[PDB]
């Protein structure tokens, strides 16, 4: 069970680790979380109780290194480092522990709701859609746009999420314009599974990063990609049983985990009613309607 | 954005553009079947593809084996719409080539921007007219070409015949919209407005008649007259007591 330290909290902030949060006060003796999951990618992210446009955090993997938190004064925010000293590390953290400075990462045995936001998403693949190669966590933060937003500034910046564009050539293959544009499973099955993402494993990984990117820091671009990428896969007549089951899963753990009082800025009706009621995956998604009907009835 | 009353001017700059109305594409008669079904016959249609400052008019004729063995016909219309437009820009030199498309009903616009992703610098636009060119199959000359196609065909016509030589292409144009939409209000009236002087002909190589001015400004007068009476025999609305502002409204509106 890992451990992410924090060197002191000199400033009032809202703590997110996955779906959980804690407030923390002005110089309060909090010193980090222990009992992270392993196996798992984890979200560590913050929300200042003086300032809520700063909404900020670090996607990162505690197989990967020994990560802690300092504040910094300078910057104004919390930065996540990498100790490289395994021992001062082990030290650091068993001090903590031993004085009870640290939260415990509240997971209840019976849930499965990390992993099952989590499933196909891997810290390598978050590291080449968040370019920072001289760290092994990625910051993310509410503000960041994404290489298609930057299309229609700072290129180094930005979320280099796969760009979909249905009226794009990559999407229509000339002499197939009709059949392409009313039917997406050539650019789904050819250009985005075989072409770029190799396999549907990598493709739902990027659509539960997107979603989760949009949820904790409130990322418009990221809404915007996970949206895409469903509505890619419901608006082609032609997808692997397999990855229609598995889309139907993911989309059900997201919708159960999107707080009710987010669900008007979070979620685009035109999509869902498009998905759900008229589109070629209309009835294939079963648990998702059930969720979608019962949640969020108003929306539909 | 959309073509509106915004300025209806642009039309008859030095900008190359035409307009597309895909409404006579898919033309069919409806009928009863021997069990008493319902049962549908399609008819020879077109593709109305004008350049409004040149009166240049580029008629695709869809002769009705386009359909055959085809499924969801309406919607297929607009995307046959779309690859024949995409086509006739290929054929055309790259300074002939149009810098805007406006299409007169929304649902065209995806069709042709699918199309059209080849040139991205042609803008794809909606129009806020309401144009009258569905009536274009109640020109005659149009109408014949049409209907006696035995395969695919395009054909050049000038909508304006020979007006551009004594009127500026906005008044042509208006003269254009007032005809076709008299004729879509009441056709057989509006023939009958057009060729009720047996003197004044249709030259072989023109679509209208050869009025002079004075004659055109009475011809457009009965036109007025005409959408005038069938709004008001359409609404049960007394037109005797209508000012030359409610008039205006009425015929522009």
């Amino acid at each position: 069970m890992n451990t992410v330290p924090f060197t002191s909290a000199p400033i009032e902030v809202t703590i997110g680790i996955d779906q959980y949060s804690f407030n923390v006060k002005e110089n309060q003796p909090f010193h980090g979380i222990k009992d992270i999951p392993i196996g798992h990618v984890h979200v560590i992210h913050f929300q200042h109780a003086d300032n809520s446009s700063m909404r900020y955090g670090y996607w990162f993997d505690c197989r990967m290194g020994n990560f802690y938190i300092q504040y910094d004064p300078k910057d104004g925010l919390y930065k996540m480092m990498e100790e490289r000293d395994g021992a001062k590390f082990e030290n650091i953290v068993h001090n903590f522990k031993e004085r009870q400075m640290m939260v415990s990462y509240p997971k209840i045995d019976e849930d499965d709701t990390w992993y099952n936001l989590t499933e196909f998403v891997q810290m390598d693949k978050i590291r080449k859609i968040v370019r920072k190669d001289e760290n092994q966590f990625s910051y993310v933060d509410s503000s960041m746009t994404t290489v298609q937003e930057n299309e229609l500034s700072d290129p180094a910046h930005s979320l280099n999420y796969t760009v979909i564009n249905f009226k794009s050539r990559e999407a229509i293959r000339p002499g197939h314009e009709m059949e392409d544009f009313l039917d997406k499973s050539y650019y789904l099955n050819t250009v985005m599974l075989q072409g770029i993402f190799k396999n549907s494993s990598n493709y739902f990984g990027e659509l539960q990063f997107a979603f989760l990117n949009a949820m904790f820091f409130g990322n418009y671009g990221s809404s915007l990609q996970w949206h895409a990428m469903i509505e890619l896969i419901c608006s082609s007549a032609t997808v692997p049983k397999h990855m229609l089951d598995k889309l139907d899963e993911i989309l059900y753990y997201q919708i159960k985990t999107l707080p009710e009082q987010y669900s008007d800025i979070l979620l685009n009706e035109r999509v869902w009613n498009i998905c759900l009621y008229s589109s070629f995956q209309k009835n294939s998604l079963h648990n998702t309607e059930k969720i979608m009907e019962n949640k969020y009835p108003e929306l539909l | 954005g959309a073509m509106n009353s915004s300025n209806y001017a642009e039309l008859f700059n030095n900008d190359i553009k035409l307009f597309v109305d895909d409404t006579n594409v898919y033309r069919v008669t409806v009928h009863k079947t021997f069990e008493g079904n319902v049962a549908t016959k399609a008819i020879n249609g077109c593709i109305f593809t004008l350049n409004p400052k040149t009166g240049h008019l580029f008629l695709k004729i869809i002769h009705t084996s386009v359909w055959a063995g085809q499924k969801r016909l309406s919607q297929l219309a607009k995307w046959k719409t779309a690859e024949e437009v995409s086509a006739l820009v290929r054929s055309l030199p790259k300074e002939e080539q149009p810098k805007q498309i406006i299409v007169t009903r929304k649902a065209m616009l995806d069709p042709l921007e699918v199309h059209m992703l080849d040139f991205p610098n042609i803008a794809i636009r909606p129009t806020e007219l309401r144009l009258p060119f569905s009536a274009a199959m109640s020109i005659d000359k149009l109408s014949d070409v049409v209907m006696k196609a035995t395969e695919p065909q395009m054909v050049l016509f000038n909508i304006y015949d020979d007006w551009l030589d004594r009127i500026s292409s906005y008044t042509a144009f208006s003269r254009l919209t007032l005809l076709l939409r008299a004729l879509k209000t009441n056709e057989e009236s509006a023939k009958m407005i057009l060729l009720s002087d047996p003197t004044i002909t249709i030259k072989s190589y023109h679509l209208w008649p050869s009025f002079t001015d004075e004659q055109w400004i009475t011809i457009e007068s009965q036109m007025r007259d005409l959408i005038l009476t069938e709004y008001g025999r359409k609404y049960n609305v007394n037109i005797s007591a209508l000012t030359q502002t409610e008039i205006k409204d009425i015929i522009l509106g």
